[PDB]
DNA sequence: CTGTATTTA
DNA sequence: TAAATACAGACCTAAGTCCTTGAATGCCGC
DNA sequence: GCGGCATTCAAGGAC
């Protein structure tokens, strides 16, 4: 019997809103160490891997591993039924079916019981990627989202170039072109504003704009995002959470 | 396996107007236009795989030189057929400033132009009229009737025809010479025969035969590529005795997995394009095949209905 | 003649916004003790009845009962001319052709004038029957609107249950189910957010989600809303600010 | 070659925003004096003129008067990327085929270089001759914008009546009508919100409400609007700048009988 | 096709 | 007043889905 | 409180 009790009910909503547009169906794997989830886009261009450990949950009890197949377009509505000052409780019986979400207020007495019918996704999701990348950078999530949404208007393809202490976003379209160049700097007065870069080999490769806009929708979770690139390897966009993280393995375009 | 090699359609795709073995008159006209400049608005029409997209691509390349990247707007019309696309993107490209040589113009390529919606097709007229001194339109479609009459009014019309056997044979021999492939004259005749004037299909069949068997021989070609389906049906209806027609239907068509709806559609098409028999006989045969097709389309499609089709056609031919 | 000097234009703006998407063209009956408005939707399921008294106005003067037909959309477009520092003045004459609306400011150098042309609409008789209601609850308007908008996502039919002094809102859709359970609340520190319940018989009923969504549009009028439920009578939805009040009579299926 | 450096990019952002919803393509003529831009509306009913002097730039450079054909939608898209605390630099090379917009941060070293492709605008250069009008007043931009926004909800035609030193804005629509009466007044401790009016002949004109909304959309470049009326000439709606101005020439309706 | 509008004989 | 030719009479509805496309609805961002 | 964008849906057309 799965029973999870969150610290804040809006944290799960912020997690799910990251997957709202780029993912339709997910398979939550519930174990003793936390909740894992992996999903692939309908076009199979990006992969989402979420892990939330037991630290984020105020309470946790998972007797046996559980597989919860669910649709995000309904869970988003269900979480939108809560409040800003509520707490969330996930309930699942011994046999995985009709996950129950409980919203409880801490200021007053209120019980909001919602149900979601599970669905059987035959495809399994347990693959793990562990490979060294050519470049690993870290920049504030708000700034990266600003650049992505600013350059998405020029064209549908955004090229990322990592060179010696230089970070370049290029967007060439029909109405013109644009280029944003940044340098890795250390900000002692605030650590969440600084930009870090460790490069082993220069990188230059292009992504689609709409998938980048979908990934940057996860900036509401963490104030800083890590971006890991390698040659002939998927790009790792990681938002680090308090108990775990959320990573997008997004695939570049063919040259 | 790790990777594949480029298909012979793309690898040996012509990059100059001289490498095209299509219609000599129109190809020479395109070469002269590229040499002199001032390319007029055009629509190229014809059948698949005769060199329509390739011709316009090489024409644009030769006309614009290194400025192809910023002077060519190539869009699949079926991909982008919205009136909003013409209103915003095509219009912005047309008004876009570009310093070009004094004989060259920006080129708008609209591939699969026959699939554009009516709204975009009508909206394109004033767009091509107001910017006709710095932006040129080249449509590539299979049916000219799908393009509205005013759109055809403002452009040259290039009807491409089926490639002759000699041109297809010459291009095929050039490909074999450039690839060092073991071949046989009968194999190339079979490739041309099943190509039916489509150079792309001939090239694909040749490449597949080489990759599957290694030797281009008639036996291999007929083993990997079946004979044209309409010809067996044409032989089937034109049988003199009912027994022979039933035998062809049983062995060549029904026992080979051909569906009943495919057989009736092919019979309809063959009788429509038939010329051996008189008009009244052809119309009456089309009547009977259409009745049988009506029976099939309700899910009654079996061998008995096709046998009845052939029996009734043979009764019709029995005076 | 009719001379109504409003306290503030924003008040009338919100009162009109309370039932924007319910009806289009209706007649306001203006009589000495107050103004009445009765409207019926074409679906024959909701009755919108708005009563505004003399005390709700800073000044009100009328000496003869009159009927004033008007369209809601044009009236709201007229009210969009208002601001937060201007007061409304409605002038009507013995011949109803156009209502004159004057926007008056504290500074006497900025005075606005507008006109609203009357339309003729077949009025409907008043539904003022006070049939007994089994249950009566009172809850904050914002909270109630939040619950309605939350449960409208799951299913188009919201089930209201008044049972064992527990208030249950149920929304069972195809994707899942919804259940909001609340208990009676009396507060002494904020006398605006409380759950008042008076139950005589348990009440089980089902209502359309779109109808309730249309009703909760009047949440800007009041901080709290009073709902009266009966098993054989249309449920009443009541908002009021200080003296002017609005009711929606919803006929259950 | 041209290299013009702004003080804040937000200034040009507001300039482009002011007249972006009336015209779409503008010829920007750059001379040693500054930048001038005139554009006729697609209906040829509202003319937009804009002058930016050499003193509105941190650095200015011009070797020859150059024309730049710009689309306002693309310009707005490019300028939306910048922030409020960046220096904007417009760069044009010889044989202008595109214009470079450099956004430079003052607190950091991050640079954002954007490119915009120019357009071919076959529009003739006309002369905006200045002639004495019959009525010339100045009143705050916010108040005028509010009056236009309230009056556009009734009709698309707005009657301007300057008579007996009284200003009357009339909107006669299908459902009722709306009249606004304004009396000029001079308020001492802030002249900012005062109304300075000079009336010689009483003028009765009528204009289009949509053009009025497009004009008041530029109510962010100044505090007041210089409003000039003429019975046989289009009215001048002017927003003054630190070294330039933004004028709208609005042609009135036909004053039949 | 018949019937009518337009241009030129 | 005849040749000489263009050239106009006329526009359907239920139905099935797919497609476009304008416009309204809806929400989030500011 | 608007401003802007995205989503959805209805009207017409095609086969
Ligand atoms: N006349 C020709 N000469 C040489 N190659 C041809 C010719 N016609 C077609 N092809 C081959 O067909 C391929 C694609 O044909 P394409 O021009 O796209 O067909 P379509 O005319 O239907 O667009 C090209 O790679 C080209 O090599
Ligand atoms: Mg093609």
């Amino acid at each position: 019997m799965l029973e999870a009790k969150f610290e804040e009910a809006s944290l799960f909503k912020r997690i799910i809103d990251g997957f709202k547009d780029c993912v339709q169906l997910v398979n939550f794997q519930c174990k003793e160490d936390g909740i894992i989830a992996q999903a692939v886009d309908d076009s199979r261009v990006l992969l989402v891997s979420l892990e939330i450990g037991v630290e984020a949950f105020q309470e946790y009890r998972c007797d046996h591993p559980v597989t919860l197949g669910m649709d995000l377009t309904s869970l988003s509505k269900i979480l939108r039924c809560g409040n800003n000052t509520d707490t969330l409780t996930l309930i699942a019986d011994n046999t995985p079916d009709s996950i129950i979400l409980l919203f409880e207020d801490t200021k007053k007495d209120r019980i909001a019981e919602y149900s979601l019918k599970l669905m059987d996704i035959d495809a399994d999701f347990l693959k793990i990627e562990e490979l060294q990348y050519d470049s690993t950078l870290s920049l504030p999530s708000s700034e990266f989202s600003k650049i992505v949404r600013d350059l998405s208007q020029l064209s549908d393809s955004i090229n990322i170039m990592i060179t010696k202490e230089t970070i370049k976003f290029v967007a060439d379209g029909d109405i013109g072109s644009g280029s944003v160049i940044i340098k890795p700097f250390v900000d002692m007065e605030h650590p969440e504003t600084s930009i870090k870069l460790e490069m082993d080999q220069p990188v230059d490769l292009t992504f689609g704009a709409k998938y980048l806009l979908d990934i940057i929708k996860g900036s509401s979770l963490s104030d800083r995002v890590g971006i890991r690139l390698s040659s002939e390897a998927p790009a790792l966009f990681q938002f680090d959470l308090k108990s775990g993280f959320l990573q997008f393995f997004l695939a570049p375009k063919f040259n | 396996t790790l990777s594949l090699q480029l298909p012979w359609v793309e690898k040996y795709r012509p990059q100059v107007l001289s490498d095209i073995v299509g219609n000599k008159e129109t190809i020479d006209r395109l070469q002269q236009i590229a040499k002199d400049g001032n390319m007029p608005h055009m629509i190229i029409s014809g059948m698949p795989g005769i060199g329509k997209t390739t011709s316009v691509h090489c024409l644009a390349h030769e006309l614009l030189g290194r400025s192809y990247a910023d002077g060519v707007l190539e869009l699949n019309a079926s991909d982008d057929r919205g009136i909003d696309v013409v209103r915003n993107q095509i219009k912005h490209f047309a008004q876009k400033k570009l310093h070009l040589p004094p004989g060259k113009h920006k080129i708008v390529i609209l591939d699969e132009a026959d699939s554009m919606t009516a709204g975009a097709q009508q909206a394109l007229r004033r767009t091509m009229e107001l910017y006709s001194n710095s932006t040129r339109f080249a449509f590539a479609c299979n049916q000219s009737n799908k393009i509205i009459e005013p759109l055809q009014s403002r452009c040259a019309i290039l009807r491409y025809s089926k490639l002759s056997d000699e041109d297809v044979l010459k291009r095929l021999l050039q490909i074999i010479k450039l690839e060092d492939v073991k071949y046989t004259n009968d194999g190339l005749e079979a490739i041309i025969f099943t190509a039916e004037g489509d150079m792309r299909q001939a090239i694909n069949n040749l490449q597949s035969t080489v990759a599957g068997h290694g030797l281009v021989n008639a036996d291999n070609v007929f083993k990997i590529v079946d004979s044209p389906h309409p010809l067996i049906v044409k032989k089937m209806l034109l049988a003199s005795n009912l027994e022979d027609s039933i035998q062809i239907l049983r062995t060549d068509l029904w026992k080979k997995g051909y569906s009943s709806i495919d057989i009736v559609t092919t019979s309809f098409r063959v009788t429509k394009n038939l010329a051996q028999v008189k008009e009244s006989v052809r119309l009456e045969m089309i009547k009977e095949i259409g009745l049988t097709h009506m029976r099939i389309l309700e899910g009654v499609g079996t061998y008995l209905q096709l046998a009845s089709m052939l029996a009734k056609i043979h009764k019709l031919n029995n005076k």
